[PDB]
């Protein structure tokens, strides 16, 4: 796990130099965005099951999927299908929070398309879905925040592509 | 109690792979006797009636080879993956006459869970250095997310017959060149020699 | 069957910066089977057993054990 | 089912079945014709049972029906009885299984999370289902309404 | 894990529609043949070391397998041959009672090729070991059981070539 | 546990002697009443959250206890308070159709009153609020299995006092 | 309080407390007044935000206050704003406070256990302190209206 | 653990009423003196170490305690030693920053007594140490903030005591 | 674990035969090594600190490897280079003291090249390094027994690549 | 195969819209730097056998893997390594001038691990062969250039390790 604090202290380390002018503008730049991150944090953290409940309802729901034989169906997978999603949005604020796509890669998209494949859950689908929450939250975060949350909800549905 | 209720949640998260409200009807566990009692006051024991439970049984038992169910339960009560032959043989022989909660009584048990673990910790992803093949075992068996795959990242450990012969190597080849040569030369403290073929 | 006991576990291994004493004086209710196992470990560790009671189960039962 | 429950105990004790589970199953064999009987009369008569119940349930429940209730508006009605109908046909499963593990397996295994995600209350769908207990227990005979009646009690134990 | 009535019912679960009369007609099939299953099962189990005992001496014993260097040869491995064979035997009463070869499938013949190969053990003695034990098991339970066993023990056979 | 039938299984076995005529007749009592244990099991089975929540509000509500200070006070107290209710009534069915109090002696009273007494619970206040659940119970199951409830529920009370 | 939970955190360490965490102790200390103040206007205001705020989730879920449910009743509807008036007391202590855990001590460690047995619906409870929180903002100015409503955030998204 | 806040908020909770102005002035008071506890504690966290040591060669050492048969003789009993009493001062530090003496009551004082007496620790002693570096800690922190730590000090000699 | 003396009579036991004098002059032969084994054991035991830091200093210092960003560079990773030569000297003294290599293989190069491989360890600089070894090793034991330890230390050369 | 004109237009085709806004200004950005790749193609593809030169000078020569029994000794392997490293310039300058490393994973990094593994060559001095490769050519295209040649080779660099 890293965010852009660590990244650029990390960089500059491989490299084996004090931070630079460049790596000082990225920092800066991160505690610029930094409070806004903040309150779009607590946002979605007050609305999270909200968020949730309207992508589904949105996308998942009165479709094929969540019929009889269509991997949703059943009251255990219903679970699974929302539990993965609060999966997804809570990472997603993690990565907000970080302002870095590490935590992601490192936690949520590293043999998620395995697995995915091999349970039968549909990629397109859950990125369908995990779209209808980027539409969500972005509403109740706000444009600004919204964009913000919008680079790592996207990150996660090329990862499962 | 604050920190009681994560550590409780903390065990299902080890034990289980996942937190648990999918995948049970109701909540199957009486946490009580381990929160402000001694009935179940060790975490050793804890962790371990969790382990004899239904839930475990449904979710590792049932579903793979005993093979899967000793990596699996090692990943998930001592934090690595089998250790060598000699832990797969001594669990299987559990696994195959006394069942699961025997098997997972074992693994607790074992004075590996109470040197790292302890009777008062959840157990924890564990990076091992020491036994040779146990590293990159753990870390295929932790990378894998639950239900990925129906194979068995540890099947057995392999024999190998090794390719340098000895009796070839230099000391036993002085050795031997030595006990030969002598042997055939004259032998000190005896009365016939010139006899001797 | 489960065992009432209270136990002591002294260690020399090492010197510890972290909690010790919840592991070092404590009651456990430990099942018949494992108390055999348990005592042993207990024993070797030399950790002095202060207090044994069955806290559950009868003193002698033929049939019917937990 | 008895079986597959029989043989997961056994595997996981590493014992072959033993007779006192052996007898179990061979009994449940024998009333198997019955089990299949009463089946057959639920799903011959799904359609008034899921119905009428719905309507108990709406006078038992008003708040469901009225504004804001989830079954607010025809089209949400629907889905209830709609609902109604799919925990009826778990029921049959269970009954021809002899054993809840069906029921539960499809319909009880994080119902909980499914209906609180929905926003729908678990216990008036529990009282919905008990309308759906007292039709079809009306249906069957005394000796065949006990039995089915008592997958119609598990299901609303596991909803409360 | 499944049986015949969880598969038939799980089939018509898929489509969402109540059981009819063809799938009636298959559980009607399961509940008659229950029976003799259920005697069967009870048969074996009485003579469970028996049948290994006899099997193992058909094929397995006074050959070079447990003369030394053959693989049978070590009391370990007197044991561990042994104690497969018993597996097999409780799994093969498993998937004989269920009406369902998925036990097999799930618990015995998955990963079991490959741990074979990996151990040395030699596949086509084991095949031919529980071959013998299928005779023996057959003759225990009778004809009809014995076709029933024989599928499984088949089964279990395919798995392990 | 024991149940009526092991118990008397193991008095005969202490004394070695098979079992005696009046061993048989206590055996055929319990099984004359099995099948009505059976029948009350299911029904407060179905109602248990109601029996619970009844029996809470007829004592337990709206008084000192619920009150600030009065221990039933708290959110997380209070559900700690209808769980062990929930606890009572489930072991109680045990006992009823175990015909013996075996179940409860052995997993439920056993340092119960004492660590209710350290908690600082009070044990007045619970056995009024079982015996609610022992009315309120016996209106459901009837008046003839709701006398036999009541000797286990009873049993629970002498224990906590 | 944030000085017993950092002194928690560096119990189970072992440390000393660490510089970093010395002054954070001291900050929380010196804008306690500020705390104390927030915390004065939303006990003077008790009633008001407790009764604009029940009457707006009323509004918002006629269910709960319809015959069949949960609020029925004036005497209900009593209890239903008794527990509104709880949730803000806690609040209140929470500000003073400057940390979440007497709020979470207090009210929300087992809120779905309570109110399920209650028959209350959790997610009705969560829109009336939603409701609370719309009505603080109007009574706190917008710098003191963001730290009160960090605590009602969090009871809001524990209840859900 | 509890600190002046939590006790205050606690009382009122209690009480089932708001923060009284009472109530409130409790509050100002301990953030009155919040800020002479944060300087007391940077000051003995640097000196912890001169504390121990000076503290044990007050009283413990050149003793017959730390000669052979004292109990303190053994490298492995010095250290175990330094460290309760690293263990006191630093509970002690937490207590006198919180105001409140929960911290030691609960994680320190129960059981202290029975396992000091098992192991034959003298209590004694230890009270006398620890006595010793209430008196260095005193000087090192200042007057009025050795009367606030000396309370905790004093409350852990009887506890052990 | 196999030993020159284990390794023989495994091999006489895998053709089922007694010692054959052939056997007992192989194990004659190691009986009159063992003397110059265990000399050159407790040789390179008292020096194993030393070698270590030879071999580090003639191949691994003062490049790119332990600069900035050469998995060498860091102290944990610094740390774990030395503890990875110590593990390979000792292992290379015990199948010394054995006279057989199967301890090599057995323990130290299973995976081992699979774990360097995920680990980014350069397996070429890792192989330089205990070649470093082997030629201090070899000096300190003297020419015979170098030769000795010389095989097992190429033999984990070979295994590394 | 693919060009950032391919990339570009190809993410656009998974997506099924015609080339949007931003897709015309990624086009438009890789035709501005064209004559760029342009220009440094010509460079080095007129220096290749220099740049060849002057990085086994660097780092491959006057070493042990260039005398006896290293791997590139004997003549076949001297022109292997030279052949392997023109192969690596020639293939990063197409990658330079495609403007995108997918020409690097699908051809030089396809299996290119395990070929070397096999052959025992040494993947981290190939490794640092093309470093300095990389050292000499992005001197010769300049700064601008020599990064985007720098990051192709150090692609290879970690496909190889
Ligand atoms: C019924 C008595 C009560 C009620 C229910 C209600 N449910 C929904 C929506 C859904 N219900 C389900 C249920 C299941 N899916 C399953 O796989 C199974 C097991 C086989 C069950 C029981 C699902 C999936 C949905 C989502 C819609 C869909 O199917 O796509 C609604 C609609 C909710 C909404 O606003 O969208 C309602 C109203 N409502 C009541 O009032 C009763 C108390
Ligand atoms: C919902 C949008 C879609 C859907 C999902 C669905 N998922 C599963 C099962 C699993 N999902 C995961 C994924 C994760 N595990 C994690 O730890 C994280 C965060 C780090 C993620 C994202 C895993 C591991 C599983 C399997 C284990 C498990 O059951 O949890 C299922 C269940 C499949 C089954 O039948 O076993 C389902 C149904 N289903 C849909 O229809 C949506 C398109
Ligand atoms: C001996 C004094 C007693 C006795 C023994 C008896 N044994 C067998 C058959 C077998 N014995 C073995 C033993 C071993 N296999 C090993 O690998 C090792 C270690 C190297 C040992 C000791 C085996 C494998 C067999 C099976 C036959 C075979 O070898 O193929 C028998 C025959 C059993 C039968 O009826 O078939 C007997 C009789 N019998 C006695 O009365 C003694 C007390
Ligand atoms: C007997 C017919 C043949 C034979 C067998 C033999 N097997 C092993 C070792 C193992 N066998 C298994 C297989 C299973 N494990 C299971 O849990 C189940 C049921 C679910 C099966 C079928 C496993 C896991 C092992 C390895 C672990 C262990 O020791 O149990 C050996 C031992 C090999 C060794 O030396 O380590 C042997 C000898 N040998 C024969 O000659 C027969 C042809
Ligand atoms: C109001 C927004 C919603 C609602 C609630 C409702 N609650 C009750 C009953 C009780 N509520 C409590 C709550 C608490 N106890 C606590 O210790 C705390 C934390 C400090 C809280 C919040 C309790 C204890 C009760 C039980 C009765 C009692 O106090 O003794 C009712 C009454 C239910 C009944 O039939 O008795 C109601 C209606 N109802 C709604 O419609 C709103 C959505
Ligand atoms: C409700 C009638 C009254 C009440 C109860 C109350 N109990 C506790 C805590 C505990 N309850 C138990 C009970 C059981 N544990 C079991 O395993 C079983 C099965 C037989 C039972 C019945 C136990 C052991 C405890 C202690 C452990 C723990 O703290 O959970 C509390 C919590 C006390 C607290 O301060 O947190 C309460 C409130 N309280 C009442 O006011 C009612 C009169
Ligand atoms: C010695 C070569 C160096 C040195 C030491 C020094 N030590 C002390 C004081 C003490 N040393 C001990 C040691 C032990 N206690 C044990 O139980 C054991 C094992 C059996 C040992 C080794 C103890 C207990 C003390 C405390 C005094 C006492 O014995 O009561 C001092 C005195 C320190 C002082 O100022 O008080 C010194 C100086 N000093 C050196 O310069 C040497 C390098
Ligand atoms: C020093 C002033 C005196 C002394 C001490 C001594 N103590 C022990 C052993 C233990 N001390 C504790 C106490 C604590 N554990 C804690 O976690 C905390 C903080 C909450 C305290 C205060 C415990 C639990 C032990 C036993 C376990 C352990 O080793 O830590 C010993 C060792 C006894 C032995 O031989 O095993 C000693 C010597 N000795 C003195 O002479 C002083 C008067
Ligand atoms: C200087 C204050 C003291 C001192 C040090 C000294 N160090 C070395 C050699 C090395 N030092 C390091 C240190 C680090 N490697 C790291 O990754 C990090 C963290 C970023 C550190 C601090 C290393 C790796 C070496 C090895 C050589 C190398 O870097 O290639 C020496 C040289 C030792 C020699 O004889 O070869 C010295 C002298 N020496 C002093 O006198 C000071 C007290
Ligand atoms: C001498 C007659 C002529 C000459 C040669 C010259 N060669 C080099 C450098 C190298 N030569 C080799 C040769 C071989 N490598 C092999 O594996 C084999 C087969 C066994 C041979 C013949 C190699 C590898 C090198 C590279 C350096 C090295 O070995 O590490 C040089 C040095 C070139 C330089 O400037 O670096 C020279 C000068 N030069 C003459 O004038 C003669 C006509």
């Amino acid at each position: 796990m890293q965010d852009a604090i660590t990244a650029v202290i990390n960089a500059s380390d491989v490299q084996g130099k004090y931070l630079d002018t460049a790596a000082m503008e990225k920092l800066k730049a991160y505690f610029a965005t930094g409070e806004l991150r903040v309150r779009a944090a607590s946002v979605i953290s007050a609305n999270a099951a909200n968020i949730v409940k309207e992508a589904v309802a949105k996308s998942l729901l009165y479709s094929d999927i969540t019929r009889p034989g269509g991997n949703m169906y059943t009251t255990r997978r219903y679970a699974a299908c929302i539990r993965d999603l609060d999966y997804y949005l809570r990472y997603a604020t993690y990565a907000m929070l970080a302002g870095d796509p590490s935590i992601l890669d490192e936690r949520v998209l590293n043999g998620l398309k395995e697995t995915y494949n091999s349970l039968g859950v549909p990629i397109a689908a859950t990125v369908q879905a995990i779209q209808a929450m980027k539409e969500v939250t972005a509403s109740l975060v706000g444009a600004d925040a919204g964009k913000e949350m919008g680079i790592y909800f996207d990150y996660i549905c090329s990862g499962l592509s | 109690k604050q920190n009681l209720q994560l550590v409780i949640q903390a065990a299902y998260r080890q034990v289980f792979e996942r937190d648990v409200a999918p995948y049970i009807v109701r909540d199957e566990f009486t946490a009580l006797e381990s929160k402000l009692s001694n009935g179940e006051i060790t975490l050793k024991e804890f962790i371990e009636a969790l382990g004899c439970s239904e839930l475990y049984q449904k979710e590792f038992y049932t579903p793979y080879p005993n093979t899967k169910v000793i990596e699996l339960g090692t990943k998930h009560f001592l934090g690595r993956a089998p250790l060598d032959q000699a832990e797969i043989r001594r669990y299987n022989q559990i696994l195959a006459t006394q069942g699961l909660k025997a098997f997972v009584q074992a693994l607790v048990s074992s004075a590996e869970y109470a040197q790292a673990f302890g009777e008062d910790t959840v157990p924890y992803r564990r990076f091992p250095t020491l036994p040779a093949a146990n590293f990159p075992n753990t870390e295929k068996l932790h990378n894998q997310l639950t239900k990925q795959s129906d194979a068995i990242v540890v099947p057995s450990f392999a024999p190998v017959k090794p390719r340098l012969d000895n009796t070839k190597l230099p000391l036993l080849s002085r050795a031997i060149a030595e006990q030969e040569a002598k042997a055939r030369q004259a032998d000190p403290s005896k009365p016939r020699f010139i006899e001797l073929g | 069957r489960m065992f009432k006991i209270t136990a002591c576990v002294p260690s020399q291994t090492r010197i510890r910066t972290q909690r010790e004493l919840q592991n070092t004086y404590f009651t456990k209710l430990v099942p018949y089977e494992n108390w055999f196992r348990e005592q042993q470990r207990i024993q070797k560790m030399g950790g002095k057993i202060v207090k044994v009671e069955l806290f559950t189960g009868k003193p002698g039962v033929n049939t019917g054990l937990a | 089912s008895v079986v597959t429950k029989s043989i997961v105990n056994a595997d996981a004790e590493a014992r072959y079945l033993s007779p006192g589970e052996l007898d179990r199953i061979k009994n449940f064999v024998s009333t198997g014709e019955r089990r299949l009987r009463i089946a057959q009369t639920l799903t011959e008569n799904r359609e008034r049972i899921v119905k009428q119940a719905g309507d108990q349930l709406f006078q038992k429940r008003p708040d469901v029906v009225s504004p804001g209730g989830n079954a607010y508006g025809e089209e949400m009605t629907a889905t209830c009885l709609r609902d109604l109908d799919y925990y009826l046909r778990l029921v049959t499963y269970g009954i021809v299984a002899g054993d809840v593990t069906p029921i539960e397996e499809i319909g009880l295994v994080g119902v909980r999370e499914m209906y609180n995600s929905l926003g729908t209350p678990i216990p008036a769908v529990a009282e919905g289902i008990r309308a759906m207990k007292n039709v079809a227990c009306s249906l069957l005979s005394a000796e065949d309404a006990a039995e089915a009646g008592s997958y119609f009690d598990f299901v609303i134990g596991a909803m409360q």
